[PDB]
RNA sequence: AAACUGGGAGACUUGAGUGCAGAAGAGGAGAGUGGAAUUCCAUGUGUAGCGGUGAAAUGCGUAGAUAUAUGGAGGAACACCAGUGGCGAAGGCGGCUCUCUGGUCUGUAACUGACGCUGAGGCUCGAAAGCGUGGGGAGCAAACAGGAUUAGAUACCCUGGUAGUCCACGCCGUAAACGAUGAGUGCUAAGUGUUGGAGGGUUUCCGCCCUUCAGUGCUGCAGCAAACGCAUUAAGCACUCCGCCUGGGGAGUACGACCGCAAGGUUGAAACUCAAAGGAAUUGACGGGGGCCCGUCAGCUCGUGUCGUGAGAUGUUGGGUUAAGUCCCGCAACGAGCG
């Protein structure tokens, strides 16, 4: 839902080298922006059951990528989840 | 039978050029099928939206007997 | 960027030629006060209609050309004021591309 | 998703054999190359050529047919499966079709035929029967 | 089933039952009635006698008794 | 190919069947016969025919039975290896046996097996027991028997290299 | 001992995702708006019927009906377009404009580097009917009233008519919820339609030929099936994971337990009783099924072949002609007997 300038704005600060659109940092940060905006839209339109499906699938994708990042490098994982403000 | 919207290379329909629209409606005002006019699948969707737009803005009759 | 619209309304036929200019300028203003960059405003033609709307079988068509960001509360203001007037009969706002 | 590449190889061979045409290609692997050599040594395949560009593969097999276009391999079966593995002891090595067919066994000293294993007296994982 | 389904929940067969069930009995003397003691016969006292008519399509008056 | 019917052949009845067809009024009845045919040396055929009486039926069946015949290889009174023959709901397993053990086989399959000169073999029917389909499945399973010579010829090997 | 499965340190790009450039759509939520028709109301003209059925009657009408002309009020559904078309995980989604929003497809080759698949228990959604609170209510219509029909008619038919069908918010959680066909992945002849893209040629090709992705239909081979049939959209050949079955009744019943305002839903036996119950196809007989013909009818079977796993079929079906199974032509049939 975020514009195409917000997206590049936030993938230019979780990159690692240049040209770095992959790298699970980028993907979970952009997914976090999406999930926040969709939560807003749901609070407003709470009987849009057909958009809630997409919300839930984004949440599944993010949790999966987090599991991957943890199982391979705990330092990057901790530093991220501090920087991004989650892990309740 | 050639798609007259493909005769010219016409990009937009504009629902205002009631001269072009008026050849897809019968002698009573009803929309003619994609067969009797030989147009394509998507140009037909655009044409239908065009004349439905026209009828509302009073450029074109819904029914025409009186 | 922005989005482009085309507003098209139908004025009453039997008005004079100064209330008409007053109306046109009025709605240009009240479009612009909400951040709607108007970029064209014309008369079109005098036509008869295919059915009578209120009691009228003629009317004067006027079209405007306007861009704005998609969230500005401008183009709804036109609606809300136009459906309570006495000289306009119909309007159609339409995204243009 | 693919979970058994050895079974996929075997079913390519059987599928292209039953329709009776004379070539076949697979993505390569160290185990499939082994059993392609074992299939070539006994007389089921005619040849095998190894191309390789930028991913694993590939391996090309050339089937073989009789004098009246009848088939030299008649069927082919995967024994050990991911989900139920089959290990055999040196005195349990099987004899498929009373010696007229072969079994393929992986041992501590190669991927070998079932004759070569009951001549060495060892056992291991059982890959396939081809009769 | 897959063999994982089988390992999660095994196979169970059907249970057979006699057609002479009143011949696995137990006393009613001290406490209660015990079921281990399969007999080939049992004895009793006949509380009535008489006759009855068979099913379809036989026809007779077949002699019987009721026994405790 | 055609093993041509020019030998010394001992037939055998395997089944008969009273079969009707209801017509206007009452009922018609024929007799269907199932027969096997062989010489107890390795050539066996089956065939069936129907007529209005039992002798005429069995005759037409032997007529039919002789038109087909199979080769049935063996290696010293015992089948070369193990086969499973399937034809429409009849499944029959056959194994090589021990010298002087006999034939342990059911009704229909033992007729087929004995009239080809088989002496020592074990069988089992994991299927239906309708005589026609049992006979057809049994013959379907003999056709899979492979000689030891042919295998060595098809591959690039010799015998005593694969046995 | 070190091939395979597991563990540890690495490396790779094909699976999976991301970036960049594009495409289609009754996908969903909110807010306004348009015309056609039905009902009621108001007014003018207007004379005796209207309405309804297989026939009638009940009903409305000389307090001026029906018809006809002009004006208002309200509600619900969206003609043509419209299509074995499109979209959605399913239930489902069709007038028009704007706002907010989910997914799919195609090309490319910046990037990450196996991040994947399936999923008991758990959550979310789920036609119609039904339940609660407060609105709305034109047409249709359970229950109900009146008229008919019949031996009777607590039905079918006619005149009326309440809940409900509609909106907001809660509850319910079931359907022949069906393709009676769980999801992922690879492999195996061809021919022909249509929806959305991408490349090459001839080039007004933007209308034509060829190739290639993803949907959606028809025909058909190997193979499969008990037959029906299925067949690159498998019911074929194979691997992974889940759900479920084990003769018919008793019975989705009883008991216990969880859920629900209720109605009920989910879970789920045994005692006893029968020797069958089923699927698919075959020949007859029947139908308040259909078509052709005609005005002593023209039919009933066999032998050798071929077809079918089998009962069986073919012949004896088809065109024409004839009073005629009477003749000709064609055809896995060729001949024969009584008519």
């Amino acid at each position: 839902a975020i514009s195409q300038e917000r997206k590049n704005e936030i993938i230019k600060e979780y990159a690692r080298h240049e040209g770095d659109t992959g790298s699970p940092e980028v993907q979970i940060a952009v997914l976090t922006e999406d999930i926040n905006q969709l939560n807003e839209h749901a609070r407003t339109h709470k009987k849009d059951h057909h958009s809630y499906r997409g919300l839930m699938k984004k949440i599944g994708h993010r949790r999966n990528l987090l599991a991957y990042l943890r199982k391979t490098d705990i330092q990057r994982y901790r530093e991220l989840i501090q920087r991004l403000g989650l892990r309740r | 039978k050639v798609d007259y919207i493909a005769a010219n290379h016409i990009e937009y329909i504009d629902y205002k050029d009631t001269e072009l629209l008026k050849r897809f409606i019968s002698e009573r005002g009803k929309i003619l099928p994609r067969r009797v006019t030989g147009t394509g699948a998507k140009n037909q969707r655009k044409l239908t939206i065009a004349i439905k737009r026209a009828r509302i803005m009073g450029l074109l009759p819904f029914v025409s007997d009186e | 960027q922005d989005t482009k619209y085309e507003i098209m309304y139908i004025i009453r036929p039997n008005i004079d030629e100064e209330a008409k200019t007053a109306l046109v300028e009025r709605f240009d203003t009240i479009l612009k006060d909400n951040g709607a960059e108007v970029i064209e405003s014309k008369d079109w033609e005098k036509r008869r209609l295919a059915y009578e709307m209120n009691g009228f079988r003629e009317g004067i068509y006027h079209i405007v050309n306007v861009t704005s960001p998609s969230t500005a509360g401008a183009i709804n203001e036109f609606d809300r004021l136009a459906k309570i007037n006495d000289d306009i009969i119909r309007h159609m706002i339409v995204k243009v591309e | 998703v693919m979970t058994d590449p050895i079974a996929d190889f075997l079913t390519r061979i059987r599928n292209a054999n039953m329709v009776k045409h004379e070539t076949l290609e697979v993505p390569a692997s160290k185990i499939k190359r082994d059993i392609a050599e074992i299939l070539k040594r006994e007389g089921f395949i005619r040849d095998v050529e190894y191309i390789e560009d930028d991913k694993q593969g590939v391996i090309r097999v050339f089937l073989k047919y009789g004098k009246n276009e009848e088939r030299v391999i008649t069927n082919l079966k995967r024994i050990s499966k991911p989900g139920l593995r089959a290990y055999v002891k040196a005195d349990e090595v099987p004899k498929v079709l009373n010696g007229l067919g072969i079994a393929i066994i992986s041992t501590s000293e190669g991927v070998i035929t079932d004759k070569e294993a009951r001549a060495k007296n060892i056992g291991g994982e059982v890959i396939a029967y081809v009769w | 089933p897959t063999i994982n389904q089988l390992v999660r929940k095994p196979r169970k067969s059907k249970v057979e039952k006699s057609d002479s069930p009143a011949l696995n009995k137990g006393y009613n003397s001290f406490k209660k009635t015990q079921t281990n003691v399969n007999s080939p016969q049992k004895r009793g006292v006949c509380t009535r006698v008489g006759t009855m008519t068979p099913k379809k399509p036989n026809s007779a008056l077949r002699k019987y008794a009721r026994v405790r | 190919y055609i093993d041509p019917k020019h030998l010394e052949l001992e037939d055998r009845v395997v089944a008969i069947n009273r079969v009707t067809k209801v017509v206007k009024g009452g009922r018609r009845l024929r007799f269907a016969a199932l027969v096997v045919v062989g010489d107890k040396n390795g050539h066996v055929g089956f065939g069936t025919g129907k007529a209005q009486e039992v002798p005429e039926a069995i005759r037409k069946a032997i007529e039919d039975a002789k038109k087909n015949l199979v080769e049935v290889p063996m290696v010293g009174s015992t089948i070369p290896h193990e086969v499973i023959g399937v034809f429409g709901g009849g499944r029959i397993l056959m194994k090589p046996a021990v010298e002087g053990s006999g034939v342990a086989a059911g009704g229909p399959v033992r007729a087929v097996l004995e009239l080809a000169g088989v002496a020592d073999i074990t069988s089992k029917s994991l299927g239906s027991n309708t005589p026609i389909n049992v006979v057809r499945a049994t013959v379907e399973g003999l056709k899979q028997l492979k000689r030891a010579e042919e295998v060595a010829a098809l591959r690039g090997k010799s015998v005593e290299e694969i046995i």
